[PDB]
């Protein structure tokens, strides 16, 4: 027999969340699925439940494990995307797909490691790889969908690395009808989306241990939606979102301990206006977001794991009406944490802590750990325990929606876990529960936030994945039981139940994908007569259908059905969901 | 069976994380155009631990067309430096 040696990489450095259910997507997933939203990849994942206010560029909710929109904390290289609105939920429909060279996402009671207020999870979209060469492509589908995108990475001298990006992506959509919510008139147009995204980075080894890089990007998005139409008035139908981000940094990576020293800077600005009064007449609104942030990190590694610690500093500032706060705001954070992995015979421990002081809030304390047990070879029970803790935005205290005597919401989570490897299947199943206080709703009624009381999630999640010949099989299953815990009615836009299912396979060099998703019971609101009533959404089962094939050794063409049966359905009531698409891709690599 | 190109397993990040260090043994067979085919593991060294990334790297591995063979053997060490 031939011996192959795999060595551990000293330049990667793995989280402390070896206890935590944990997912990484990688570019060969995002290829393969030919996935053109940052919403198409999530929503494959274990926990994640997507809703979504149309199709590709309208508004998306990510609810992991149950828990609010603003509950997931949302990274780019380990940082807060910016986030100015006055709702505090990211909507990922906005970053571009092609930035995109990594995902991190954990859920459960470890994820506030990352942040105190992942009530969730955390997702941490990765923007850098190390993947040599030049990579030309093009794609078209349904709707008249076009995309175009060149990227390179490339020795600019022998300890010295530059990597270029640019993407352009266009569609002119579908008409997402926004039934109850268009006023006295529905606007029949189709609701398109136009991202170009730019990048470059630097990355440059001093030594063999200390290396420093410098990167920027940005993107331009215009999507078209459709808005409460009076006659008379401005229709605010149309947005425009400009993003940039400038990171620089130095990093000291030994074979023991490593440590980096971070600087960013990232500038928004998100316009909702009408086009027939303009982007700066007086009826559009803007919300404008500039943070800095300092992160300083430090791991050492401690026998059969390691210990880390650091520090950081976020700085934000919002321009005059950004989350209709009349002046905007200014708002700073400083931050310290500390945590430890170590194995002992056949229990794992990890731990976390971290303080947070902020100018606004005061200082405030959440922590998280992991005990696990491999009681039999191969199989173990890991339990885990840890807080969190979310203010309100200052848009949620001091706008026109706001109530300057809102609470923070904080959270307490515990979470039970077996896994296991039997016969060729890895499988995982565990059960959690999240109470969160003094959640956090807004009143129609009297157009202010307030605190609704409290939260109970109750869940259960299992996956496996396994091999069956030529096939590959990645699957899990979610109920999550979210209510709230004072009226005991549940928490809305949540499904009880999904299913997910991958079947990967090669036969004659042609790779396939089949994906099936199904959906299950959720209740929303009906917008369309007051007071509003609730719905409920019966389950619903769809299916998508990729292949790929090398035509020769620098190109490959993909073509891919998403929703194949042409399955009507809809995440959040009343907007329409695509329907069947094509889209036929390619790819030249050199 | 004469091997062209075997895609190298990533490194676990958990076993990374924790220090861990150990192999897997594969069993598998050539098919005629040099695709590798009916994949077992033999032994694994910790369990439950080594054994995805083997699997998923194997998909990839492509040998010379075309000398076929059944159990082709191949041990595979992880070592952390
Ligand atoms: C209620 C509501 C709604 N909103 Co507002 C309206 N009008 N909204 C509000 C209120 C707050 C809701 C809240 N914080 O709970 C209110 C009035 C403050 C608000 C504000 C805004 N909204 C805005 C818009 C345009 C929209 N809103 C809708 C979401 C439009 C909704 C239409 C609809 N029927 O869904 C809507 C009617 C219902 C939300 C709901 O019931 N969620 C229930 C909950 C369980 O689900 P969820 O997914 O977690 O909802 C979250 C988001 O909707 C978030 N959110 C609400 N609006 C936005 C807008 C954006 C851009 C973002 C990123 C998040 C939000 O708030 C919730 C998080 O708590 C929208 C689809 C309505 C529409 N059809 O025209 C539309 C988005 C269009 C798009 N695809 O980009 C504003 C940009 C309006 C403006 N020009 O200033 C503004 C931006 C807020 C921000 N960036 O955070
Ligand atoms: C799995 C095979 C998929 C191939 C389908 C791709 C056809 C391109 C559709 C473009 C037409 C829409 N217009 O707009
Ligand atoms: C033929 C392939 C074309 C490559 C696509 C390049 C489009 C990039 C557009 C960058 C615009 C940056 N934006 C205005 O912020
Ligand atoms: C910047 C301070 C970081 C906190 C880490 C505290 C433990 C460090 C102790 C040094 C241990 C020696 N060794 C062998 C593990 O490198
Ligand atoms: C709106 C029209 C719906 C058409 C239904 C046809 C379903 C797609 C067929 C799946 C292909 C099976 N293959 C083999
Ligand atoms: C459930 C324990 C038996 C599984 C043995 C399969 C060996 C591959
Ligand atoms: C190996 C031939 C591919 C056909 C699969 C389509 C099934 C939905
Ligand atoms: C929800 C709007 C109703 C109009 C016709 C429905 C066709 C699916
Ligand atoms: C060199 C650009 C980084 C930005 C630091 C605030
Ligand atoms: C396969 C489990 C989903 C069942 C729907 C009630
Ligand atoms: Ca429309
Ligand atoms: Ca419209």
């Amino acid at each position: 027999p031939d011996t192959l040696v795999v060595t551990a990489n000293r330049f990667e450095q793995p989280r402390s969340t070896v206890l935590a259910p944990t997912t990484v997507v990688t570019r060969q997933d995002i290829d393969r699925w030919q996935s053109t939203s940052v919403n198409d990849v999530l929503r494959r994942l274990p926990g994640v439940d997507i809703t979504q206010n149309g199709g590709s560029g309208q508004l998306s909710s990510i609810f992991i494990r149950g828990t609010n929109a603003s509950h997931v904390l949302v990274l780019i290289d380990g940082v807060r995307l910016n986030l100015a609105g006055v709702s505090g939920s990211a909507d990922l429909s906005q970053f571009p797909i092609a930035l995109v060279q990594r995902v991190e996402y954990i859920r459960g009671p470890r994820s506030a490691v990352y942040g105190s207020d992942a009530i969730g999870g955390v997702v941490n979209i990765i923007t850098t790889r190390d993947e040599p060469g030049t990579e030309i492509s093009a794609g078209w589908g349904s709707n008249s969908y076009q995309n175009y995108d060149v990227s390179t990475q490339q020795q600019l001298g022998d300890k010295t690395r530059v990597t270029l990006l640019g993407d352009y992506a266009h569609t002119h959509g579908y008409d997402v009808v926004a039934y109850g919510n268009t006023g006295t008139q529905a606007q029949t147009d189709n609701d398109g989306f136009l991202s170009k995204t730019l990048y470059g980075a630097l990355e440059h080894n001093f030594t063999d241990a200390w290396s420093g890089f410098v990167r920027g990007y940005g993107y331009d998005n215009r999507t078209n939606y459709d808005a409460y139409y009076s006659p008379g008035s401005p229709l605010l139908d149309t947005r425009k979102l400009y993003s940039q981000s400038w990171d620089a940094g130095l990093r000291y990576n030994g074979e023991l301990i490593k440590s980096q020293l971070i600087t960013s800077y990232s500038h928004s600005k998100d316009y909702n206006y009408d086009p027939h009064y303009g982007r700066y007449d007086s009826s559009a609104t803007l919300d404008e977001m500039k943070q800095y942030t300092v992160q300083w990190a430090n791991n050492v590694i401690v026998g059969h794991g390691s210990i880390g610690a650091g520090v950081d500093w976020q700085k934000q500032t919002t321009t005059p009406g950004t989350g209709y706060v009349e002046d905007g705001y200014d708002q700073r954070n400083t931050g310290i944490y500390l945590t430890g992995l170590q194995q002992v015979g056949d229990f794992t421990f990890e731990g976390a802590a971290r303080s947070d002081d902020n100018s606004q809030f005061g200082r405030h304390g959440t922590w998280q750990t992991s005990a696990g047990w491999e009681f039999i070879e191969g199989y173990r029970f890991i339990a885990s325990y840890g807080t969190s803790y979310k203010a309100p935005n200052l848009g949620q205290l001091y706008g026109f929606y706001g109530n300057p005597n809102l609470d923070p919401e904080k959270s307490k989570q515990w979470e039970g876990a077996f896994e296991g490897l039997t016969a060729g299947v890895n499988w995982r199943i565990s059960g959690y529960r999240n109470d969160v206080s003094d959640l956090i709703d807004y009143d129609d009624h009297t157009l202010k936030y307030y605190n609704e009381g409290k939260a109970r999630i109750k869940g259960v999640e299992a996956t496996a994945n396994f091999d069956t010949g030529p096939l590959t099989h990645t699957v899990s299953y979610d109920y999550v039981d979210a209510r709230n815990a004072i009226t005991d009615t549940p928490l809305l836009r949540r499904a009880k139940q999904q299913v997910k299912y991958q079947l990967d396979w090669q036969l004659y060099d042609f790779d396939w994908g089949i994906t099936y998703q199904y959906l299950g019971t959720r209740y929303d609101k009906d917008y369309s007569s007051y007071p509003y009533q609730t719905v409920k959404m019966g389950g619903v089962s769809l299916w998508d259908l990729a292949v790929a094939y090398p035509v020769t050794s620098h190109l490959t063409v993909r073509g891919k059905i998403a929703n194949l049966f042409d399955k009507d359905y809809e995440t959040v009531y009343g907007y329409q969901t695509a329907g069947r698409e094509y889209t036929l891709s390619g790819s030249y690599t050199f | 069976p004469r091997a062209l190109s075997r895609n190298q397993p990533q490194y676990p990040a958990r076993a990374q994380a924790l220090r861990i260090e150990g192999q897997v043994k594969v069993k598998f067979d050539v098919t005629p155009d040099g695709r590798v085919d009916n994949v077992q593991i033999l032994s694994a060294k910790p369990a439950n631990m080594f054994e995805r990334e083997v699997k998923n790297a194997m998909r990839r591995w492509r040998y010379e067309p075309g000398k076929p063979g059944s159990g082709i053997v191949v041990n595979i060490l992880f070592k952390i430096n």
